[PDB]
């Protein structure tokens, strides 16, 4: 898979934040409370959501030759949706519902595959030295 | 042992990955049933004798094993600040691990607080807080 962009929107000390991803080594750089870490944060919650870890997210990302984009709003309430790309437009690939969308991401990229093979982080390492 | 082969799996990935980050200095990973024990000068040593860089070199060797192991390949890999710590030894190693393997690998996020790693790196993003709010500036 490859992540194309995301745009965050109030969350944490993000107030309109859009960032691209292209191909090769992408760094981020930031000091402490920069936002770089919520950013992963929104990332993985517009990936994975509902997990623990107007608030607006939109991921566009690469999946076996398919652009999905998913799409959170939170309100109360909350609005979720995730599309397909096909042509010029986006289309809806399972009911806009947190457990719908959900149910497929664990299908289409499991959230074990994620963080065992893709997502590196620190106490991954401390366990291992 | 099912266990046995898996371990035995991983350390062979992990083996060539490391010796790799290390110019050959360590010729493989051993993992006991779970400790990790590296090889040099043909005798498996304790991960205490480790400097720096190489234990930065070790964790990341191991963690692309273990993806190789479970995916089959890699795609996309995030690097979420995991060697927060970096003296001259460690930034070194990192750098290295960029230009000559992370470069390999289709899309790398790195996320750091180093700006010295710019350079190793393909496109570069500075993230800083303006006025209570992120701001992002693109540098490459």
């Amino acid at each position: 898979m490859k992540l194309e962009r995301v745009t965050v929107k109030n969350f944490r000390s993000h107030s309109d934040t859009v960032v691209e991803f292209k191909e090769g080594i992408n760094l981020i750089i930031g000091q402490n409370g920069s936002g770089k870490s919520s950013l992963l944060d929104a990332i993985l919650v517009g990936l994975y959501w509902p997990l623990r870890i107007d608030t607006y997210i939109d991921l566009i990302f690469e999946k076996d030759g398919t652009k999905y984009r998913i799409t959170r709003r939170f309100l109360s309430g909350e609005i979720h949706a995730m599309k397909r790309l096909v042509g010029n437009e986006w289309k809806h690939v399972t009911e806009p519902s947190s457990k719908a969308i959900s149910a497929f991401m664990e299908k289409l990229i499991p959230y074990n595959i994620f963080l065992n093979a893709i997502y590196i982080r620190q106490g991954q390492i401390d366990a291992i030295l | 042992l099912a266990r046995e082969a898996a371990l035995s799996k991983i350390g062979e990935l992990a083996s060539e990955i490391f010796a790799e980050f290390t110019e050959g200095k360590y010729s493989e990973v051993v993992v006991r049933a779970v400790r990790l024990f590296v090889v040099w000068e043909g005798k498996e040593r304790p991960l205490t004798f480790l400097r720096g860089g190489e234990r930065i070199a070790l964790g990341l060797a191991f963690r692309l094993a273990m993806s190789l192991y479970l995916a089959g390949e890699i795609s996309l890999l995030i690097l979420d600040e995991p060697t927060p710590y970096l003296d001259e030894e460690r930034r070194r190693k990192l750098i290295t691990i960029m230009e000559r393997y992370l470069k390999k690998i289709p899309q790398v996020i790195l996320v750091s607080h180093d700006e010295e790693l710019k350079d190793a790196a393909d496109h570069v993003i500075r993230i800083s807080l303006e006025n209570g709010s992120s701001k992002v500036e693109v540098v490459s």
